[PDB]
C-alpha cells in the first residue's frame, strides 16, 4: 500500500534531452568544423576539452549500452563484430562497438561517424584493444593514459607524476591529432567542470540515504548517463546542480520514488539493458533499489565527511587551493580521478568489498542483488570476493548471472524467479527478526 | 632416449620437493610469483627462492567461491595450487600487474591461503612504451626493495641486487643460447625439451639451473639426432605449459621449434642492458621485454616480434593456443592471426579448459598437417 507521496521527476525530459543532444552533436560535429573524438566514459575529457568549445566524444560503453537498448541492432553488431572473428566472450560493448564501426550505422541515424582520434583510459585490459581496432580501422591517431598505479590510498609522489606527466603527452597529442592549439583557460575550466559535475552526482546520491529514497535506481540510470558521455562540460555540471535542487526539494517533502517503499535494496555493476522491467516487476513488492557502487561511483567522486559518512569530494577552490595554471591544474585532474572508487577493485577487491558494505550502512539497505556480470571483465573482477564479504556481514545477498550488453547470456525467467525467491527470503527473515525481538 | 633432459622433467615433476628441500639446504623463504614480471632478481637478492604458480591441470572445484567462472581457466587452477595447500611451504606471495584476470588469483590467495605471512603487488605500468614508464618502474621497483629490506631486516645493497641481476641475465642468455639449436633443420632440441629447461627457470634456484642449462649445451654439439624434424611449427599463447599437449603435437609429425609464451619465450628473451644503476637496469629489462598483450599498445610490437620470431626459426606454421576467456590474447588474435597469414603462414587455432581429452585436438593438428602439405 501507498504510505509516501511519490512525483515523477521535474527535470526527466532536460535529462533525455541533454543526452540525445550529445549524440546528435557527435555526428553532427564536423557541419561547423567541429572537432570529434572517442574513447572511453572513463577518458580525461578535459583533455581534448582544451581544444575548443566545439569538441564533441562519443564515449564508448554509453553508446554500446544505448545499442544494447536495441536487441536487434545490438544482435546486428555483435555478428558482425563475431564474422570479423572476434571471440564471443569478449566485452559485449567493445563487440558491439566494433560491430556497428564495421556495419557503418549510428544508433542515432546514419553512418557511423569517424572520429579524429582515439583518446582513452587504459586500466581494464580491453580498454587498449578497443580502440587499437577502432584506430586502425578508421586510420586516426590515438593516446592511451594508463591510469595503473595501484590503490589511491596508496598513492605515492611518482606514481601520481606517472599519470601527471603522461597527461602532459596527451595535450600534445591531441594539439597534434586536431591541429589546434590547446587554450590553458578552457582545459582549467574543463576540469572544474568535472570536479563539479562527479562531486554533485555523489551529492545527489548521497541523499538517497534517507527513508523513503526519493530516486529509484532505473530512474537513476537515466541521470548518472550524464557525466558518462561529457563530465567535463558546463551543461553537465550545471544540470547536476539543477537535479540536486530537486531532489533535495523531493527530500524536503518526503517525496519517495517508491510509494510503497518497504525494501531497499543494493545492486552492483552493469545491468541488463533491455531488461530493466525487473526494477519495475520488485517495486509490486515494495522493493525499491537505492543504487549501487556503479552507479554512485562509476563517475561519481565522494570523499569522506567530517561525520564519517560518505559524500561529494570538496573542490579544490572551496579547500583553498588555487588551479591557475596548466600544470597545477594537470596534477589536480590526475589525482582527481585516481581516487574513483570503482577503479579501486582493478587492484585490492577488498577496497570494495568494505565500500559495498558502507553502501550498505548508510543507504540502510535490506538486501543486495549482485550481477554475476559475464560481458564485462573490469567491472566483474573480484565480485566472488565481494559476494563473500557482504554473506559474512549479515546482510542478504543474492547473485544472478547475465550480460549487460549480450541478451544471449542473460536468462529472464530464472533470474525473475531468483528475484522472487528473494523477496521471500527478506520477508521470512523480517517475520523471523519480528517473533525474536517481540 | 639419451635422458639430456631429465633434470629438468624432474625438476617440473618433483617442484615442491624441490622447494621444500630447498629450504633446509639453504635455510631461506620461498615466495609465490604471479605473472612472469615479478622482479625476480629482488627476491632472490633478499635470500628467496622465487617459484611460479602454475595450474595441475587437473579438476577443481575449490575456486568457485572465488572467482566466477566466466575467467580464465589458468587464474583458477593457479588459485586452486594455494587453495589446495600446495604451497604451503612458500611465505611471500607476489604479483606484478598485468593482465586484470590474474590479478584475482593474487587477491584471493592472499586472503584465504593461510600460510602467507606477506603479501606485495607491484604496479609495474601497463604502458612500456611511455616515455614516463621507465621512472615509474624505476620507482616501483626501489620502493619494492625497500618493502623487502623492511621485511626481512637485511640491507638490500646495490652489490647485492647486481649479483642477482647477473645470475638472472646468465639464465636469460643460456636459455637463448639453448633456443638457437631449434633454428637447425634437424634441432637438437626438441620444443618439449625447450618448455621443460624455460618453465623450471620460474621455479628452480637459478644458480642449479644455470649449471643444469651448461652442462646441457656442453652436451649438444654431439648429441645424436634420431627423430624426423616433421613441420616445424610455432606455438603461441599466454602461458602454455601443458606439457603432455605440447609431446602430443610433436608426436604426430613435428617439432616447435620456436614460441611465444610466458612458459618459455616471453619469460627470458631480453637480458638487461649494462648500465651502473642497478635498480634502472632491473626495472628497463621488465620494461623493454617483449610485451604481453596487456602491456602492447598503442603499439602492437608484439606482431613484428611474432613474426620476427617466426622467420628467424623458418616457422611452417603457428598454433594459437588459447585459454577460454583470455581477453587480451582475445584482443590480439584476429590480426595477429591476418599477420602471419599474410607473411606466408598458416594458422591453427585450439582452445583450453583446466583439463582437456587430448582426442579431438590431435584430430585437428594431424588436418593441420595435412593443410601444410599442400602451399
Ligand atoms: C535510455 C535507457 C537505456 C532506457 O531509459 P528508460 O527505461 O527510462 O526508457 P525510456 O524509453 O527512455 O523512458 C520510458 C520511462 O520513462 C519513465 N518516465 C517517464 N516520465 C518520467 C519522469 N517525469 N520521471 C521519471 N521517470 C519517468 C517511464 O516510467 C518509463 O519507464 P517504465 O516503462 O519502466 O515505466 C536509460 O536507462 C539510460 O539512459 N541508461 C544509461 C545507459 C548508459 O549509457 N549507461 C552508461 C554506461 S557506461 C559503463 O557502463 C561503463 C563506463 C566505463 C567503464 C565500464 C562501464
Ligand atoms: S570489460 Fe568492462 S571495463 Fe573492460 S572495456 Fe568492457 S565495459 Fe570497459
Amino acid at each position: 500500500a501507498n504510505k509516501y507521496p511519490t512525483e515523477q521527476l521535474k527535470l526527466w525530459g532536460k535529462a533525455k534531452e541533454l543526452r540525445e543532444q550529445y549524440y546528435m552533436n557527435y555526428a553532427r560535429a564536423k557541419e561547423k568544423g567541429g572537432i570529434r573524438w572517442s574513447g572511453s566514459a572513463w577518458a580525461l575529457d578535459a583533455i581534448p576539452a582544451g581544444l575548443g568549445e566545439d569538441v564533441y566524444s562519443l564515449t564508448g560503453e554509453p553508446y554500446a549500452a544505448a545499442v544494447a537498448h536495441d536487441r536487434k541492432f545490438a544482435k546486428e553488431c555483435m555478428d558482425a563484430a563475431e564474422a570479423y572473428g572476434f571471440a564471443r566472450d569478449l566485452c559485449s560493448y567493445m563487440r558491439i562497438y566494433w560491430g556497428g564501426m564495421h556495419l557503418n550505422k549510428y544508433a542515432f541515424g546514419g553512418e557511423f561517424p569517424k572520429p579524429d582520434f582515439v583518446f582513452q583510459t587504459q586500466i581494464c585490459c580491453s580498454h587498449s584493444k578497443w580502440y587499437q581496432h577502432v584506430a586502425k580501422e578508421e586510420k586516426i591517431p590515438e593516446f592511451y593514459l594508463d591510469v595503473g598505479v595501484g590503490p589511491y590510498r596508496d598513492m605515492t609522489d611518482a606514481r601520481l607524476d606517472y599519470v601527471a606527466n603522461q597527461l602532459h603527452d596527451g595535450i600534445a597529442f591531441v594539439e597534434k591529432a586536431s591541429g589546434r592549439k590547446f587554450d590553458d583557460e578552457l582545459f582549467i575550466k574543463a576540469v572544474k567542470n568535472e570536479m563539479r559535475s562527479t562531486s554533485r552526482w555523489a551529492d545527489i546520491c548521497a541523499l538517497n540515504k534517507v527513508k523513503p529514497a526519493p530516486l529509484d535506481e532505473k530512474t537513476m540510470y537515466s541521470l548518472y548517463v550524464l557525466c558518462t558521455l561529457s563530465k567535463s562540460s558546463q551543461w553537465c555540471a550545471d544540470f547536476m546542480d539543477e537535479l540536486y535542487e530537486e531532489v533535495k526539494d523531493r527530500v524536503a517533502r518526503g517525496i519517495a520514488a517508491v510509494p510503497n517503499e518497504a525494501i531497499r535494496l543494493m545492486t552492483d555493476t552493469q545491468p541488463p539493458w533491455s531488461f530493466l522491467k525487473i526494477f519495475r516487476y520488485l517495486e509490486t513488492y515494495g522493493a525499491v533499489s537505492i543504487g549501487s557502487l556503479y552507479t554512485f561511483a562509476l563517475e561519481g567522486i565522494w570523499e569522506d565527511k567530517p561525520d564519517g559518512s560518505w559524500g561529494g569530494r570538496t573542490l579544490p577552490w572551496d579547500k583553498g587551493i588555487e588551479i591557475n595554471d596548466r600544470d597545477t591544474a594537470v596534477r589536480l585532474y590526475a589525482d582527481w580521478n585516481l581516487s574513483k572508487p570503482q577503479w579501486q577493485h582493478f587492484y585490492d577487491p577488498t577496497i570494495k568489498s568494505d565500500m559495498m558494505l558502507r553502501i550498505i550502512k548508510e543507504w540502510q539497505v535490506d538486501g543486495v542483488m549482485l550481477h554475476l556480470n559475464r560481458g564485462c571483465e573490469g567491472l566483474s573482477v573480484g565480485i566472488m570476493e565481494n559476494r563473500l564479504a557482504i554473506a559474512k556481514s549479515g546482510t542478504p545477498v543474492m547473485t544472478f548471472e547475465g550480460n549487460m550488453g549480450d541478451e544471449r547470456e542473460f536468462d529472464e525467467v530464472r533470474t525473475q524467479a531468483r528475484v522472487d525467491a528473494f523477496m521471500e527470503q527478506l520477508g521470512v527473515r523480517r517475520q523471523a527478526a519480528s517473533a525474536w525481538s517481540h | 632416449s639419451d635422458g639430456l633432459f631429465d633434470q629438468f622433467k624432474t625438476w617440473y615433476e618433483k617442484r615442491h620437493d624441490y622447494a621444500r628441500d630447498w629450504k633446509v639446504r639453504t635455510g631461506g623463504q620461498v615466495v609465490a610469483t604471479m605473472c612472469t614480471y615479478t622482479p625476480e632478481e629482488l627476491l632472490i637478492a633478499a635470500g628467496m627462492l622465487p617459484v611460479r604458480v602454475l595450474g595441475a591441470h587437473e579438476p577443481q572445484n575449490v575456486t568457485e567461491p572465488h572467482i566466477f567462472g566466466m575467467f580464465c581457466p589458468f587464474c583458477r587452477d593457479s588459485l586452486a595450487q594455494g587453495l589446495l595447500g600446495r604451497f604451503d611451504y612458500a611465505e611471500g606471495v607476489t604479483l606484478t600487474q598485468s593482465c586484470i584476470q590474474y590479478r584475482q588469483t593474487f587477491g584471493s590467495w592472499r586472503l584465504h591461503v593461510p600460510t602467507v605471512k606477506w603479501d606485495y603487488y607491484v604496479p609495474m605500468p601497463n604502458e612500456v612504451q611511455s616515455p614516463h614508464a621507465r621512472k615509474a618502474h624505476y620507482e616501483e621497483v626501489q620502493a619494492f626493495r625497500v618493502f623487502l629490506q623492511t621485511l626481512t631486516g637485511k640491507e638490500i645493497t646495490d652489490a647485492m641486487l647486481s649479483d642477482a641481476l647477473a645470475v638472472c641475465d646468465e639464465n636469460r642468455r643460456l636459455l637463448r643460447e639453448l633456443y638457437e639449436y631449434r633454428k637447425a633443420a634437424d634441432p637438437k632440441v626438441t620444443g618439449v625439451e625447450a618448455l621443460y629447461a624455460s618453465l623450471t627457470a620460474q621455479f628452480i634456484d637459478k644458480r642449479e639451473h644455470n649449471e643444469m642449462l651448461k652442462k646441457t649445451l656442453a652436451a649438444l654439439p654431439n648429441r645424436k639426432v634420431e627423430r624426423k624434424t616433421g613441420a616445424r611449427f610455432m606455438t603461441i599463447g599466454s602461458e602454455n605449459d601443458d606439457i603432455a599437449f605440447m609431446g602430443m603435437v610433436e608426436s604426430v609429425g613435428a617439432t616447435i621449434v620456436i614460441d611465444d609464451q610466458c612458459s618459455g619465450s616471453r619469460y627470458f628473451w631480453n637480458a638487461s642492458k649494462p648500465e651502473g644503476d642497478v635498480i634502472k637496469a632491473i626495472a628497463e629489462r621488465y620494461c623493454d621485454r617483449p610485451a604481453c598483450p596487456t602491456k602492447d599498445y598503442p603499439a602492437h610490437t608484439r606482431f613484428d616480434h611474432v613474426l620476427g620470431m617466426a622467420k628467424e626459426y623458418n616457422v611452417e606454421g603457428a598454433i594459437f593456443l588459447q585459454q577460454k576467456f583470455c581477453d587480451p590474447h582475445e584482443g590480439d588474435y584476429p590480426d595477429l592471426k591476418r599477420h602471419l597469414e599474410e607473411n606466408g603462414i598458416p594458422t591453427l587455432f585450439l582452445e583450453f579448459d583446466i583439463t582437456n581429452p587430448i582426442g579431438p585436438f590431435r584430430i585437428r593438428i594431424e588436418a593441420f598437417l595435412e593443410t601444410l602439405s599442400e602451399e
